[PDB]
Order: structure tokens, then sequence, then C-alpha cells
């Protein structure tokens, strides 16, 4: 197994760098050769601007 | 006086002006053979033009007398209105000076961009404006040839030799030179000119460079016997390296021979450990290098350091290194690169060198600059003072007016303020989707608050009287920006908008009032910041130009010297980088700038830098702090009453004895020392452990039976009221505490033991002259407070911005080796982490405002910077790779942090020092705080009078050769020719070079045998007609210790030596007998003037360095309590370490300086890759603490860094005044040395009186200010002498009657009756 873009979680999710609404981010992604889980971060763009996106923790 | 008593009388006898122009006035007048309707001073108007407003002229010549007239050349040429009457009207339009100043600023515009086709071609229009310009009014003066011609002005000068350069250069003329062209930049100097108010900056720059002629010659002098005595012990030493053993096998064949030096010359057979530039030294004394197993300390193989600039190999080199001390720029390299191969007591080298060089020889030179400026302000302010002497509409605005007017909502607008300045701080890299809604959200609220607020401050007050007051239009262009920030929320180019979130930090500037009189002085003297600020970027932009032009391609077409290949961050290569190479030794640091100006170029870097720093930082940084100064400166009770008072009674009596007090402060210091022995060793060290264990039973039934003793005898009010006894009940609980915990079991915290170190303060300051140094420290606490909180305030507004700027973007992809993976290999976080890198961030960054303000601090400092300046400059966005140089204007945030947070901020806390400094030490004096400046003068003239007491002659010997013993002792012939003797001593020691030969090595050791033989018969003579007042000169002392060990060096060859007669001690007694020198010249009074001053205040700047040791004694018991377990780390090594004390104090020694805290703050905080301690195995764990290191290093930085060093400076400027105080107006300390100098040969036994008429023979015989020539006797008559009965006249009442001549015959006003009145008074 271990396919180069995998999921967990629920049907219909947001995967890596995707941008997310507080939840609806997949539970656990297979990149860079793990499992690693996954969350919603706001990084930094531009002056007190921030895009929130599906980020690794 | 005199410039205006030749005013009218050169113009009226020598030569009259040919124009006039003040207020424009175009006339043409003549020298009174020719001439045509100058004035007759009825200031009329009536004939022609340009005379009609001469009476304006002459009307502003009545209110503006003296200040705009421009005075015409004489005649010299009978040039009776020819065509140089054109040139004569041309000169003086105010339009031909104000095209002259657009072509200069023009012509600097073409020398940032790069060289072009065109900026030939505009060479050629510039030089022939420049010289239109010297035609004309060389055609309307003369040359030179008469006074008041073209080359008598010195701006002319600058703008003639200026354009010779230019001919030379751009018409072919001599082909080679091509390095004059780098000067035509100076015509830009004149630029000066536009900036209002310019004159009192440039005349203080000057006043300055003046009156630094004898500071010069005095630091040289020093400097020249302080690289003398590093030559002598310090030669070779810098190329100490390891060596490996010559085998016992191998391709070197087995027989010992010079192929040991094939084997030991290769450079493969030294020393280095991996990835490593250069080699490390080591030593073979206790506490040096250590070299590894299998390996040997050897002189004399490869280079020195730094590319083989650091040396003291030959007195060239040991020059520079000793200038790089007294400087104190990267001076911590130099000090760690010679206690590692001399060792550890080497300390004492550089304490001296340290302590007269930078702390008190750098301090004259701000002592002299604010001298020179406060002389210019006083004149510059009193010339100026001289020149000043409907119906529901007008019911509803009563009731929102009710509210708006009211202290209360000034309340709640002050908490939202407040409450907005926190959330621009929380933002922060990284957030989660909740909390930064929050921050969204708020924003909204914050935003239609200021707008409701606006919007019921126009209804209530008046729209015409909203913008009335500075404050609200203001807060009406925040509304303003914040309804774009939300009408262009999402459209495009946002983020200029939103930029303006940070002006709302400003409005905290109304409520509170510390900020509020710190905004005050700022705009009150505006324009004073301004010329200091456009004098600093204009000698910037000058060195700039200059740097690239002369050092620009030594940097591209000898590239290959450099240790990759490659260009440096830091060069000569293109306007930029110019102007931020020299805008960094602006800042102090300019030597390893000039390392590689000099490897790729030649001899030429060291003027320039030089220059750049003296000009620079000592001269315009510190014209800096005299502008701060001039403007931040303002049963049956009674049968127990009887037992219980008689307990009261023994305690007060024994807390009050000497002996007692006495005894308290012997157990502290005593045991104190065994405080600093528990080290990393005291563990195998068993019978150390009872002592110390043993020390702690006894001292805890100390501290309780004393504070029994001073319970009873101060009783409980003024024991708990007073600041020095809740330190000591402090230790008493902490030792209470440890006690208890000892017998329940726990073992006792180590942290609470080291309390007893501070109550080693309060015996400390009754130290002789330590009330002033520790009074000063008291009252400047609650005003170094308000500048914290002040700076505090305004580093939020650069950091807040800064990681707006810089947050996300120091993370780099990162190989193995910890080096960072270019671009066209991994451009982002995909790319680093498909390979298996690491993807690291910087341990300096912005990412939150508590990273942001420890990168500020290290920025500010100037320690650590580098660094950060570069991941600024790479960053280029969140999830990519950076590349080298690509966000290059990212400097101007550092330049702009620079100016307002370090050359403005850091230097208030010397600003502060010295106001209190002045006020404490007259108050330790018994002076008054209410006289004003003058009073003082005359107070202290008299004061010297009734303590003078005339000095006896030695009594001449009468025996057989002792009477020629006596007569040649004494002679000036002969005490000047044994100071010549001493000056060519030890100028032959200057010319001891490194590996010299056998043979010149034997010429001097020659020479040093005939001083040696002269410095013997020297010896033999003044003790013989000197018995024993010869011991009475401390340098007779160093002149017979030193006669007595090279007599016994050359003899006695069969001693034991194990540096026993050590030649070492020999070379040091050579040089410290230079030192007459400093009580014979006097003949110069600017240096007699100074060495007078620091003569005074030797005993209370040994009272701030003796306050600084103890400072660093108790951080070294605490730091090696807290950081002697701490893997190796940036800084922390075998060598310089927390494990020891004496290994401690190199560091604190360091520390103080604040050289390299940073790297000493990477070690002490760092928290990964360590081991966790294990404590029931033996395990203590190499782990740091980073809030343990924080409170540590920023604790000792603005203790003693911004605050004790800053006392050295404080209490030099205020001797300095002092002692010029007296040589301008009264008289100085040395004045009444020598007239009991010309007593002493009028009687020489001292009998105190003399003959009366001995006494215009006195007179005579007296140098001024105190001398009365001939005819002195009618002025003798004068002075009225009262004498006694044997015509014979008291010392006293000669001295008496001299002081009030000099005050009389220099002050008319208030100085005659003032010093009368006051000898009265002590009398
Ligand atoms: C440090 O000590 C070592 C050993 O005492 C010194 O090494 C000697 O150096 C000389 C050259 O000056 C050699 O000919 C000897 O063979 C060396 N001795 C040994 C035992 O190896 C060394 O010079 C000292 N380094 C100093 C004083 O800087
Ligand atoms: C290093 O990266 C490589 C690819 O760049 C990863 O690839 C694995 O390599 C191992 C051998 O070290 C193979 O047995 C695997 O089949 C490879 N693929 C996967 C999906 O594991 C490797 O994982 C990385 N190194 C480590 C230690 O993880
Ligand atoms: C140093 O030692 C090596 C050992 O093989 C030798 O080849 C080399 O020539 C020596 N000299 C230099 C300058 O490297
Ligand atoms: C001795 O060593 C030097 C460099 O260390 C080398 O140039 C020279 O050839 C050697 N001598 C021999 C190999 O005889
Ligand atoms: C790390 O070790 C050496 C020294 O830089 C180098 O040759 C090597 O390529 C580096 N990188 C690795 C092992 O990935
Ligand atoms: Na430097």
């Amino acid at each position: 197994s271990a396919k180069d873009g995998d999921v967990e979680g629920p049907a219909g999710c947001k995967k890596y760098d995707v941008e997310c609404d507080s939840g609806e981010c997949c539970q656990k992604q297979y990149l860079w050769y793990k499992w690693r889980p996954l969350d919603c971060r706001c990084l930094k763009s531009g002056f007190f601007s921030s895009k929130c996106v599906c980020r690794d923790v | 006086d005199k410039g205006r008593g030749a005013n009218k009388d050169r113009d009226g006898s020598a030569h009259p002006d040919q124009a006039l122009e003040q207020g424009s006035r175009l006339p043409a007048r003549m020298r009174n053979i020719f001439p045509a309707e100058l004035a007759s001073t009825p200031l009329e108007d009536f004939d022609p033009f340009y005379k009609n407003k001469k009476t304006f002229v002459v009307v502003t010549k009545a209110g503006d007398i003296f200040r705009f007239s421009g005075e015409k050349s004489l005649w010299m040429l009978d040039p009776f209105t020819p065509i140089r009457r054109v040139a004569i009207s041309t000169m003086v339009q105010p339009i031909f000076s104000y095209f002259i100043m657009i072509t200069i600023l023009i012509h600097c515009i073409f020398m940032i961009m790069p060289a072009t086709q065109t900026t030939y071609i505009l060479e050629l229009v510039f030089l022939s404006i420049y010289t239109i310009e010297v035609v004309v009014k060389v055609l309307a003066r003369g040359f030179i040839l008469h006074p008041f011609a073209y080359l008598r002005d010195p701006w002319n000068w600058l703008d003639f030799l200026v354009t010779l350069i230019g001919y030379i250069t751009l018409v072919v003329d001599l082909g080679h030179l091509y390095a004059l062209r780098a000067f035509r930049v100076l015509r830009s100097w004149r630029t000066v000119t536009i900036v209002p108010g310019w004159r009192t900056i440039v005349d203080a720059l000057s006043l300055s460079i003046t009156s630094l002629k004898d500071l010069v010659l005095l630091l040289l002098f020093s400097l020249f016997v302080f690289a003398v005595l590093g030559l002598q012990i310090y030669m070779g030493v810098l190329t100490q390296k390891c060596v490996k053993h010559f085998p016992a096998d191998g391709s070197w064949g087995n027989f010992t021979d010079e192929r040991w030096f094939n084997y030991t010359s290769n450079s493969s057979h030294w020393y280095i450990p991996d990835d490593w530039i250069e080699y490390p030294l080591c030593g073979n004394s206790s506490g040096a290098g250590m070299c590894p197993p299998g390996y040997t300390c050897l002189q004399g193989y490869g280079g020195n350091p730094n590319y083989g600039y650091t040396s003291f190999d030959t007195f060239g080199w040991a020059f520079l290194s000793v200038f790089r001390l007294v400087t104190l720029d990267y001076w911590e390299d130099l000090y760690q690169l010679a206690l590692r191969s001399a060792g550890p007591w080497h300390i004492l080298f550089f304490i001296i060198v340290v302590f007269y060089g930078t702390f008190c020889f750098l301090n004259f030179i701000l002592a002299v600059v604010v001298m020179s400026y406060t002389h210019m302000v006083k004149r510059a302010d009193e010339e100026k003072a001289a020149e000043r002497e409907c119906v529901p509409w007008q019911k509803l605005q009563g009731a929102i007016g009710a509210v708006v007017l009211s202290p209360f909502f000034e309340l709640f607008i002050a908490v939202i303020i407040v409450l907005n300045i926190t959330f621009m701080a929380l933002d922060h890299h990284d957030m989660n989707i909740e909390f930064e809604r929050i921050l969204r959200t708020g924003n909204y609220i914050f935003t239609s608050i200021y707008i409701v607020e606006a919007v019921l401050k126009i209804i209530a007050l008046s729209p015409k009287f909203y913008f009335k007051d500075s404050w609200n239009v203001f807060d009406f262009i925040i509304v303003v920006f914040a309804i774009l920030e939300l009408g262009l929320e999402g459209v495009q180019g946002l983020s200029v908008f939103r930029s303006f979130r940070l002006l709302r930090v400003f409005r905290l500037a109304k409520f509170w009032p510390t900020l509020n009189n710190f905004m005050s002085v700022m705009t009150k003297s505006y324009g004073a910041f301004v010329n200091v600020m456009y004098v600093m970027f204009l000698l910037l932009f000058i060195f700039a130009i200059i740097g690239m032009q002369l050092f620009g391609m030594n940097y591209i077409d000898n590239m290959e010297r450099f240790p990759d290949g490659d260009l440096p961050r830091w060069n000569f290569t293109d306007f930029l980088h110019s102007f931020m190479i020299v805008f960094r030794a602006l800042c102090g640091e300019w030597i390893e700038s000039m390392w590689d100006c000099m490897l790729v170029g030649d001899w030429s870097c060291i003027p320039f830098f030089v220059a750049v720093f003296f000009v620079g930082n000592l001269v315009i940084l510190n014209l800096l702090i005299a502008l701060l100064l001039n403007n931040y400166g303002s049963a049956r009770d009674s049968s127990v009453q009887r037992m219980w008072s008689n307990i009261r009674r023994v305690c007060f009596l024994l807390a009050k004895n000497k002996y007692f007090q006495k005894f308290v402060t012997a157990v502290l210091v005593i045991t104190s020392v065994l405080l600093a022995l528990e080290d990393i060793y005291l563990p195998q060290r068993p019978v150390l452990v009872n002592i110390t264990l043993y020390v702690d039973y006894v001292l805890t039934a100390f501290f309780v039976i004393e504070m029994i003793i001073m319970l009873f005898a101060v009783g409980f009010k003024k024991y708990f009221t007073s600041k020095w006894y809740w330190l000591d009940f402090i230790v008493v609980v902490a030792y209470l505490l440890n006690f208890v915990l000892m017998c329940a079991g726990i073992e006792a915290l180590q942290t609470l033991r080291l309390l007893r170190v501070f109550r080693l303060f309060r015996p400390l300051s009754k130290v002789n002259g330590m009330q002033v140094v520790t009074s000063t420290l008291v009252e400047a606490v609650p005003h170094i407070f308000n500048v914290i909180l002040v700076g505090i305030f305004f580093w939020l507004v650069f950091a807040i911005m800064g990681v707006q700027l810089f947050a996300g973007k120091f993370y780099k992809c990162v190989d193995e080796n910890s080096t960072v993976l270019s671009h066209e290999i991994t451009m982002d976080r995909n790319d680093c982490l498909h390979e298996n890198y690491t993807w690291e961030n910087s341990p300096m960054n912005f990412d939150h405002v508590g990273n942001a303000y420890l990168s500020l601090l290290q920025v500010a400092t100037f320690k650590g910077w580098l660094q950060i300046m570069n991941d600024a400059i790479d960053s280029r966005e969140v999830h990519k790779q950076p590349i080298r140089e690509t966000n290059i204007y990212m400097y101007l945030y550092f330049i702009f942090f620079i100016v307002f947070g370090s050359f403005f901020i850091l230097k208030l806390f010397v600003c502060i020092l010295i106001d209190i400094f002045r006020q404490q030490r007259r108050k330790a004096e018994g002076l008054s705080a209410t006289d004003s400046r003058t009073q003082l003068i005359y107070r202290r003239a008299v004061m010297r009078t009734m303590s003078a007491k005339p000095v006896k002659r030695i009594p001449k010997p009468t025996c057989h050769p002792q009477s020629l013993m006596y007569d040649i002792s004494v002679n000036r012939k002969f005490e000047y020719t044994m100071m010549i003797l001493i000056i060519l001593n030890v100028a032959v020691m200057a010319i001891d070079h490194y590996g010299q030969s056998m043979e010149f090595s034997e010429v001097l050791d020659y020479l040093n045998l005939i001083f040696i033989i002269i410095f013997f018969v020297e010896c033999v003579i003044k003790v013989s007609g000197l018995r024993h007042h010869y011991f009475k000169d401390p340098w007779n002392i160093i002149d017979f210790l030193y006669v007595v060990l090279a007599i016994a060096g050359l003899m006695l060859s069969d001693v034991i030596e194990k540096y026993f007669i050590s030649p070492t001690l020999l070379r040091i007694l050579r040089i410290l007998r230079v030192g007459r020198l400093l009580r014979y010249f006097q003949s110069a009074r600017g240096m007699r003037l100074l060495l007078l001053a620091l003569r005074k205040a030797l005993r209370t700047l040994f009272n701030v360095s003796f306050l600084l040791f103890v400072i660093m004694f108790v951080y070294a018991v605490f730091g090696m309590e807290f950081f002697m377990h701490i893997r190796d780390a940036g800084a922390i090594d075998d060598v310089y370490n927390f494990k020891t004390f004496g290994q401690s104090i190199i560091l604190l020694f360091q520390l103080a300086t604040s050289a390299g805290w940073d790297g000493v703050y990477f070690a002490i905080a760092n928290e990964e890759d360590c081991r966790a301690p294990d404590h029931e195995l033996g395990y203590p764990g190499n782990c740091g603490s980073r809030a343990l290191g924080i409170a540590y290093l920023v604790s000792y930085l603005i203790i003693t860094c911004l605050v004790v060093i800053n006392m050295y400076a404080a209490v030099i400027l205020d001797y300095v005044l002092e002692v010029y105080e007296d040589s301008k107006e009264g008289l100085t300390d040395d004045d009444y040395d020598m007239f009991f100098e010309v007593w002493q040969q009028f009687d020489p036994e001292a009998t105190q009186y003399i003959r009366y008429d001995q006494l215009s023979e006195l007179l005579e015989a007296l140098q001024p200010p105190l001398q009365v020539q001939k005819p002195n006797k009618y002025k003798i008559l004068s002075m009225n002498i009262p004498i006694c009965k044997d015509d014979h006249i008291f010392y006293k009442d000669v001295l008496e009657a001299l002081v009030k001549d000099v005050f009389s015959r220099r002050g008319s006003p208030v100085e005659a009756g003032d010093v009368q009145a006051p000898n009265v008074d002590e009398a």
C-alpha cells in the first residue's frame, strides 16, 4: 500500500495545503514517507493577514 | 572686541567694500575713489531701486544688524564698472547659489547609479557648470592677492581643488593616478548649508577637532607604551599550534635529525578539527589550550590568525592590535586567542588596557565633544534671545457633549487602545483557527468604536473645533485608513494599507504622561536632531562613494583570495553594499571589514577604516550624546522595665562598637570565598565537602544570634522599615529554611545557600569613596526605570513591525552537515523533505513578539546582528528556500531601528548617570544645590588657600663627596638628561621583531649593557645626595627596583632559576619607568589640564571598578550553580566555561563589555539534544534552560553594561568640566603647586615668612595667571599685605592677596566683591 497521496478519515475532506474552515481536514495523510496527522493552521501572509490551510502537525 | 575693532578700520583705511547684500540688497559701492551712493546712515530710499531697498536692508540692520551682510572684496583692480560689474551682480543673486546647489544634488544622484555611456557625457556638463562658477567669483574678486579675495575663504578652497582634480582626470593629464577621482565627492560637503540651523553643528564639529589635539598626542603616547608592552610578552605567541610527534616508523625515516623539521613544517601534521577554517591555538601553561594526546604545542609554524593580521610580532602589528583593544571591536576574539595560548593570568594585560584605554581615554574624547557643543548652543541661545527681546440639533449636542467632554469616555477609549495594542502583539506565525478568529473579529469591533467616537466628537464639539487640536486630526487619519482596510478588504494592493494599523500604537502617547513628556522634547528641539542626522548620513555618503571608487574593483578582480572563492556579504562592490560596510564602522565595528579590504587590496584600507571610525563613531556619535544632554537633561511593670531595658542597653552598646562590626564583616568575607570554592571538582575533594557543610551550620547560628542582637538594638519599628535589614532578614529565613529541610530528610536547596553574597554589599558601601558611587545608583533607579518602559514601548513598534515582515521566513533546507542547500536543488519544503534533508529554522527569528524582542536586543548591542540581517535579506516567502542577497532593501528596516533604538534610547542611560552624578558629588562636598556655577568657582579657590602649606627643601648634606652628590642630583640639566635616556632605552625595545637574528639580537644586547651601567651611576648619585628622601618619590622606587633586578641578572648565573629571576618581569620594569614623562610636560597646557582631571578622578574611578568586581563575583557564584554542567556550543568549550570560579571570571569580564553575549546565549539556553539529569545514578545532565539563560544575561547586560560601565563616563565628564572651568576663569590645582615651588627658594627651611625686599623679587618669578611683572611695586602698594613686626610677611597674606588680583583683572561684574565676601566668612 502507501500510495504517494493517501488520506484517512471521512469521505470528502481537505488534503495538504488546501484551505480549511476549522474542521473538515483529513485525519491522516501519507506524505514524505510516513503517516502524518493533519490539522488546520493559519500561516502568515502579509501585514496582519493569514490564509488558513491544512498543514501537518 | 578685536574683530569688530577691525570692522570699519580696514574698511575705512585699507579698503572698503564694493557692494553689500542683506535681504535683497543688490547695490555696488566702491572704495570711495569713484564710489556711487552707498549710504551715510540716513537710511534713505530716494534715488535708485537697489538703494531704495537698501533702506529695507538697513531696516533689517535695525533688528538683525550683523547676520547676513555680504562683505565684498577690496578694489585692488581699478575696476570702475567694467564687465566685472556684471560678475559682481551675478555672484550675489539668490538664484546663483540656488543653481549651483541643485547641480550638486543632481550630480550626487548620478554617483549612486552604475556607470554607463551617458555617465561620461554628464561629467563633461557638470565640470563646465562648476568652472563658470569659479570664473565668475574670480572675475568678481581677486584670486588670493589682496584680502577678501577668492582663495581667502575656506569653502572656496574646496570647490577649487575639486575642480582642478576633475581637470586632471577628464582631460588627459598625467594618465596614471585614477585614485583622485574618488575625491570628487567632497564638493557635496557644501550641501550642509541647506538645512536651517547648520552653523551650530558645523561649528561644534570644527571646535571638537581643534580641541582634540592634545588628547591625540596623549593617546598616541599610551598606545605606544601598551604596544611595546604587548610586543615584549606576546611575540611569537599567536603562532602556537599542536604538532604531531615524530614517529617510530613510517614514511619519514627513523633517524631523528633535521628530518624532524621536515616533518614538523608539514601542514598535515598540525592539529585541526574537522570542518574548521583556522588552527586552534594551545599553550603549555596551566589553564591554556591543552593539545590532544599524541601532540605538542610548538611555536613558529604557519601564520598568525586572521590572515596573519592579528599578531604581536612586529611593532606595526602590535600597534594595530593594541588599538582594536582600546576601540573594543571583536576584542573578545583577541582576548580568547591570547588566554588560550598564554594562560588565564594574562587577564591582567587586558584589565589595564581596558581601564586606561577605553574607560578613561575614550571618555576624555566624549568630554571634549560635549564641551564643544555646549559652548556653541550657549552662544546661539543668547544670540537668539537678544533677537527675541436646529431645535433637536442643539438639544442632543448638550447631551452628546455631556459624555464626550467628561473624563470617563476618555477612560474607555484608553482601555480599548491598550486592548488594541495587545491584539496586534498577539499576532504570530502558525496560529490555530479559533485564536486567529478572535483577532479578526476584534479588529471589526475596534474599528467601529473608533468611527463612533469620531462621529460623536464632531457633533459634540464643532466641525470647526474638531480640526482645531492636533490630536483630533491624528485620530481622524486613523479612521480614514481603517475604512480603506475594510473597503479594500479583498480587492487588491491591501498590503500597504494595513501597515497603518501601527499608528494606533502612538495614540497611547496622549493618555499616559511619561511617554507624553518624552514626545514633547522631540517636538520642542527637533531641528537640532535633523542637523545631526543629516550630517551623519552625508559623511556616510562621502565615505561610501570614496570607498567603492577606491576599493571596488579589487573585490571582483582578486576575488580568489576569499576562503570559498566568492564575495562576502559585506564588500565595496556597488553603492548599497558600500553604504552598509561604512555604516557598520560608524556603529563601532571596523576591523573584520578592514581585514578583507587589505587581503584583496593594499595598505590604503588602514587609513580608510580608521578615519571613518574616528569621524563617525568618536565624534558624530558623541555629538549626539551632547545633544540629548542639552535637551533631555531636565509584676509592677517598672520592675521588669528595668530588666528589659538593660537588655537593650547591652545590645545597643554592642551593636555600635568598632570591633564587633569588623568581626561581622570578617566572617562575611571569609565565608564568601568558601562559596567560590564549590566548583566541578568539589566531589572528589572529600575534606572540602565537610568544611562546606560545617560553615553552613556556624552561619545559620551566626545569622540568628546577630539578628536577635540587632533586634534588641534598633527595635521592631526600625528593623523592619530599612532596606538593609530586609536584606538581612531574607538570609536568616533562607538559612533557617535550609536547616529545617536538612533535618527532615530533604537535601538543601543550593540556590538559597548562595543568597549570603548579597550581605556583602553593606560593608562595600563603607569603603572610602563609595558613597558618591552607590548614591548615584540609588537615585538613578527611578529615572532609568522610566527609560526602560519608554524603550519597551518604542521597541514594541519595531517588534510588531518585524514580526509582520519576517515571521515564518527564516526556514531553510539544510544538509547532513548543517550546510544550506542552494536553490536549483531545493526550492521549497516539498523538495527538501522529499530527499530526506532537514528543514530547519534559525534560532534567532521574528516568529512572535517574544522572539522579536530578543532579536532586536541583539542588533541594538551589535552582537549577533550579522546573522539576523543575513536571514532577513535572504528571506522571500513562507514555504520557500531563501536565496542569497535577494530582499536587499530590508537593510533599511535595520538602519531606522539602530538610529532610533540604539543611538537614541540606549544613550539616555549615559544621560541619566551624568546628571545624577553631578548633583550627588555636589551633595557629598557639603555644597549647596542652589549656587549657580560661578559662586562655586570662587568658593573653590578660597578653600585651597586655607589648606595650603609651604613645603620644605631637602636638607643638603655636608660630607666629603656628598656635596656634589646633591649639586648634580637637583639641577634640571641632569634630570632632563636622564629622561632622554629613558625614552631612548624604550624606543630601542620597539625594533624588536619576531625571528630577528643572532647578530641583530647581540647589537641590542650590548646597548642594554650600556644603559644599565649609566642607570647604575644615576642611582648611586641620587641615593648619596638624597639619603632617605630618595624613597619619597614613587618613580624613584621603580628606578631603584629596576637597577637592582638588572644587575642581579647580569651576574648570579649559577642560580636554580625556574622563572625565579625571569626576563619577563625585567621587561615590564623597563617600560613602566617611562611614566616619568607624565610629570614633566607642563608647558603643554592642554595635556597638563587633562592629566590633572584624571588624577583627581582616580579614587572614584577605582570605586566604580571595585563595585564592578563584586557584581562579577555575585554572578560568577550564581552562574557556576546554574551552568556548570552544559554541553559545548558556540562559546562554551574546554577553556571558556562556568566550571570553576576563575574560569567564570574570564567569561563575566568579557561579557561586561557586552562582547560575545550571543554565543554565550546559544549554549546556556540550549534545550535540545541534551540529557535529562539522573539523580539516583550520579549524573547531572548537560541541559541548559532558556528561561533562566534569558533572565541571567539580560540582567547582566543592563546592570553591568548599560549602567555601571556608563558610570565611568559620568565620573570623567564631571571632572573635565571642573578642571577646564578652573583654567579659564578660576585657578587650577597645579597653579597652587607652582606658588610653593617658587616660595621655597625664598625660604628653604620653610620658615613660613619672607623678607619684604624679597617680595618684588618673588612676583617676577611667578608665572601667570599669578605673576605681576615690572613695575610691580605700585601694584604691591595696592594689595596692602599686612606685615608682622619684623618686616617679615606670612605666606597666606601674599597668597590671599594674589587670588583677589586674579579675580579682579579677569571679571568686572560680580567677581571682586563675591570673592572678598567669601574670604571673610571662611576666616
Ligand atoms: C611546550 O613544552 C614542550 C615540551 O616541554 C616543548 O617542546 C620542545 O620543543 C623543542 C623546540 O623548541 C623541541 O626541540 C623539543 O623536542 C620539544 N620537547 C618535547 C619533549 O617534545 C615546547 O617547545 C613548549 N612550547 C612552548 C614553550 O610554547
Ligand atoms: C530517504 O529517502 C528515500 C527516497 O529518497 C526513502 O526511500 C526508501 O529507501 C529505503 C532504503 O533506505 C527502501 O527500502 C524503501 O523501499 C524506500 N521507499 C520507501 C517508501 O520507504 C527513504 O524512506 C528515506 N530514508 C528513511 C530512513 O526513511
Ligand atoms: C606534507 O605531508 C605529506 C605527507 O604525504 C606530503 O606528501 C606533503 O608533500 C607534505 N607537504 C605539504 C606542503 O603538504
Ligand atoms: C620538507 O618539507 C617541505 C614542506 O614541508 C617540502 O617542500 C620538502 O620537499 C621536504 N623535503 C624533502 C622531501 O626532502
Ligand atoms: C557531510 O560530510 C562531508 C563534509 O562536508 C561531505 O563530503 C559530505 O558530502 C557531507 N554530506 C553528506 C554525508 O550527506
Ligand atoms: Na568587526
